[PDB]
RNA sequence: UAAAUUAUGGUCAAUUGUUAGUAUUCAUAUUAAUUUUUUUAAAUGUUUUAUCAUUUUAUAAAGGUUUAUUUUUGAAAGAUUUUUUGUAUAAAAUUUUAGGAAUAGUUAAUAAUAAUUUAUAAUUUUGAUUAGAUUGUUUUGUUAAUGCUAUUAGAUGGGUGUGGAAAAAUAAAAAAAAUAAUUAAUAUAUAUCAAUAAUAAAUUAAAGGAUGCCAGCCGUUGCGGUAAUUUCUUAAAUAUUAUACAAUUAUCAUAUUAAAUUGUUAAGUGCUGAUUUAACCAAUAAAAAUAUAAAUAAUUUUUAUUUGUUUUUAAACACCAUA
RNA sequence: AAUUAUUUUUAUAAUAAAAAUAACGUGCAGUAAUUAAUAUAUUUAUAAAAAUAUAUUUUUUUUUUU
């Protein structure tokens, strides 16, 4: 079944994150408010005791 | 196909659609069966592999090793239970029997 | 070689539960339907029952399900499926609130059809500025 | 949920006649729920089951939930007789430790 | 409602548009008003702790916060203890008093920012080179600027009656940070919050294992 | 009406087995079988602790019916700390029934935790409520097939209000606070006895039968004919219809229109149709967007036949002997 | 002497067991010298029948042909 198969060049080729396409991703400005606030304070944590 | 499914539209014939949805059903969408070309990388890097998307392997004379093709009895199911088989994940499954042969 | 989308379910579902796929449950097993009213006589006012009824949500035919290609999908892009919808004020008989009549899309693959049904949705207007008729 | 092989006929409620727990227990000694009204002067047959017999049932067998005021009772328990074996102090090892031998009641029987 | 009118409806909508540009012609510079806030946030119900009151990202600081104030200093007889006893000398007090204060607005700000437990004990009142002010006397009526130096005269009365029931933060978003060790106009406002602990994702969402067919995504 | 322009000055082809993929057997497959095997008899030792107590140890079954959910931060993970502040509760969408109708501890608003209030509230023919069936379930099976078909992941408002969370009366074991043990096929029954039954629960290896009949001169003597003779010694169900030839249950049911229908207040006529393919006048023929657009339609009407209505009540004619 | 393809009934200051029915009309069935067919409805005890009312249809050339 299959068992000689072969795919095209451009896999083996193709550069890192070519195939990535632009999308835009869409969410609620609450979201937007909740993500926004979690990340400054992840960034805020202060280092030395796990961090 | 729903919530988990990457598919997006019946396989081969659908209702009509309309704007973005037709154009993306009949060019855009993955088409990952395709011969000629693989699905199609974003602008600026599609012109770069151009010349190496086309066809599948550049040779046309592969001389086929490994086992023939059994004719006569011809099984239905090839299912056993395997130890060191790390494939049997896909070994299982139906699958169309249809190929150069 | 390129693979289904089932071997991507057999996989996760070989993963989740340790190699449990399936059964091979037996298919064809000889139902029978045993009445017990009367001929003209069954216990209900509107829908009478006399068969072997199949109980499936998407496991009754014809096959239907949801269509996400149409006029609201096609129209603005959304967070999630069904957070924003395009309908019409239907009925403002409650203080505050605006019922909005808005339709979707299902798919009957075997007809290949797209037939639309209608969803009644109470929105809400603090202000009372909505009137019957407005889109 | 279990697994149940379907089937096209009506499936049998069997509710079963399993062995009364309670006269297991009575007949073992150790029912704490009985209450004989009246007392009597006749022996009492027990099968020590398992070393189930105590020091706790055999004060109730002594003295029955009804209210007595004797043991005025001859009191056969079948079985039921323990031997013990010798306790001595192991000095060696970490420390001094006791050692108590044990009961081989239930696991030696009297005759094979 | 029928998906295939959306392209007539949008050369009607671009028409439209072109004719409400091209009519009226009246657009010009229009001062924009704060936006409010919105009850309508998606997900489940918040609980009254987490209510301060906005419910979308807002990057800007709009007029009602800010506020125009002074830097004023205010002078306070104060005794240090030299080897023969007693020298007098003077202390001061930063106070962020808005413009259209009164006098007794400052002082009542006064009152707030002397953590010392030294100086504001007993009632004062404040006075320029010695003239009293008048409580109910607006700063611009008396002229009054940063470099104006203005004294606090104690009067030697106790019991001097406070009322913390203003927290030292108050703006007109209605905070309430329960400590008040610092005034506001001290507060840095952006260190590292060790009173917490960062989360990883320990989630995931399609893809938990041997190969990323697809991940199922969604 | 464009009228046949002279370079014919370049002929010498095709085939070399090299692939842009649903392919159709009405009878082969497909099931219970020709090949169905294999075992299974309950009565039970989690643990540590300061000791008559306290700390650690949150989804067994049957029944009842199942929306389509769930990150208690609160326990643990876990650390230079500290919170029972580390946003868990939400929504969209897809169900069945030969005889198809009503539903309600009800909808929204609210200075109302715990609603003495206000409203023309809410569900439903776009199929609701109840009743019946009923875990869901692109995983099963089948096929040329977007057809048909099959299914066991779970969940659980009165048993302690404890707990971070009820998931709590059973536990093939996910090792559970000292390295118990860690090259073993053990995942043992061998935790071997004990009332108790194979009713029942699980599992598919590859270390000769049928089967009678008969008055003996006639009592219930119980003789015989008679060792009585004939029938018994791959198929059924079928998947593949994914099409309905066909007509003798059919399963029902848009009124056939400018050549037509209606006329009292409007025309014409003894009912216009005996003659005659032709019939005065009035009303009535078209008139939104869109052909792709997947509901762009209405829910009414009766010119035909019977029957009622009543009917000094038709004169008649024809049927009876009313109509 | 030619041409012809399942259901019903029933119970008391006592509360489901008894009875009966069913199974296309079809036997020794209908007046054949033989009497138009088809549909729909009304009636009458010859009812698997007949009568009445309406409608349509059945012509084989010497009437008609936009």
């Amino acid at each position: 079944f299959r068992g000689a198969d072969t795919y095209s060049v451009k896999y083996c080729e193709q550069g890192r994150y070519e195939y990535q396409r632009y999308l835009m991703i869409n969410r609620f400005p609450s979201e937007y408010k909740k993500h926004f606030l979690s990340f400054l304070s992840n960034i805020r944590m202060s280092s030395g005791s796990a961090t | 196909g729903g919530p988990g499914s990457p598919v997006r539209g019946p396989g081969y014939y659908a209702p009509p659609m309309e704007g973005e949805h037709q154009r993306g059903y009949t060019a855009e969408w993955r088409d990952l069966r395709n011969p000629m070309r693989p699905p199609e990388f974003p602008t600026p890097w599609e012109r770069k592999y151009r010349q190496y998307a086309r066809g599948q392997h550049p040779s046309y004379d592969m001389v086929y090793a490994g086992p023939m093709p059994e004719i006569f009895p011809m099984r239905r199911d090839f299912r056993k239970p395997t130890r060191w088989d790390f494939h049997d994940i896909e070994k299982q499954g139906k699958y169309r029997t249809s190929g150069p042969y | 070689p390129w693979w289904n989308f089932q071997t991507e379910h057999r996989q996760r579902c070989v993963l989740m539960y340790g190699g449990a796929r399936t059964k091979n449950t037996h298919n064809a097993n000889h139902r029978v339907f045993i009445k017990k009213y009367k001929r003209n006589a069954f216990p209900n006012r509107t829908r009478h029952h006399w068969a072997v009824s199949m109980t499936g949500v998407l496991s009754q035919r014809p096959r239907r399900m949801p269509w996400p290609y149409d006029l609201t999908s096609l129209i603005f892009n959304q967070p999630r499926q069904g957070s924003d919808k395009i309908g019409y004020v239907v009925g403002t008989s409650m203080l505050k609130t605006a019922v909005v009549a808005t339709n979707h899309m299902v798919y009957y693959p075997k007809f290949n059809q797209r037939v639309s049904r209608t969803k009644r949705f109470f929105a809400h207007d603090e202000d009372l500025a909505c009137v019957e008729g407005d889109l | 949920r279990m697994p149940r092989k379907p089937t096209p006929y009506v499936r049998k409620f069997l509710e079963g006649c399993p062995l009364p727990e309670t006269l297991v227990d009575d007949i073992a000694g150790a029912n704490l729920k009985s209450m004989a009204p009246f007392f009597t002067t006749a022996p009492r047959y027990i099968v020590a089951a398992e070393s189930r017999l105590s020091k706790l049932f055999f004060h109730h067998a002594l003295y029955p939930a009804g209210g007595a005021r004797r043991p005025c009772r001859v009191l056969i328990v079948r079985g039921g007789r323990s031997v013990r074996e010798p306790s001595f102090t192991i000095n060696t090892g970490g420390g001094r430790g006791e050692v108590g031998g044990g009961s081989r009641g239930y696991r030696d029987p009297a005759r094979r | 409602l029928k998906a295939g009118l959306l392209g007539h409806y949008q050369q009607e909508a671009f028409e439209a548009r072109k004719r409400f540009e091209e009519s009226t012609t009246y657009p010009g510079p229009i001062r924009a008003a704060t936006p409010g806030d919105t009850r309508f946030y998606s997900g489940s119900l918040e609980s009254i702790l987490h209510d301060t009151d906005r419910h979308y990202w807002r990057a800007v600081t709009d007029d009602p916060r800010v506020q125009h104030l002074i830097p004023l200093r205010i002078r306070f007889k104060i005794f240090t203890w030299v080897t023969s006893g007693w020298e007098q000398r003077m202390q001061v007090v930063q106070i962020m008093a808005p413009k259209d204060s009164t006098i007794a607005q400052v002082k009542d700000l006064v009152l707030v920012e002397n953590q010392s437990p030294y100086l504001c004990v007993s009632s004062f009142h404040l006075a320029i080179d010695g003239k009293e002010l008048d409580p109910q006397k607006t700063l611009g009526e008396y002229g009054v600027t940063e470099q104006s130096q203005i004294d606090a005269i104690e009067q030697n009365d106790h019991l001097l009656h406070r009322d913390d029931e203003r927290p030292r933060d108050w703006t007109v978003d209605e905070i309430t940070a329960e400590d008040v060790k610092r005034s506001p106009y001290k507060e840095m406002e952006m260190q590292p919050l060790q009173n917490l602990a960062p989360r990883y994702e320990a989630r995931p969402k399609g893809y938990f294992g041997r190969t990323y067919y697809s991940g199922m995504k969604q």
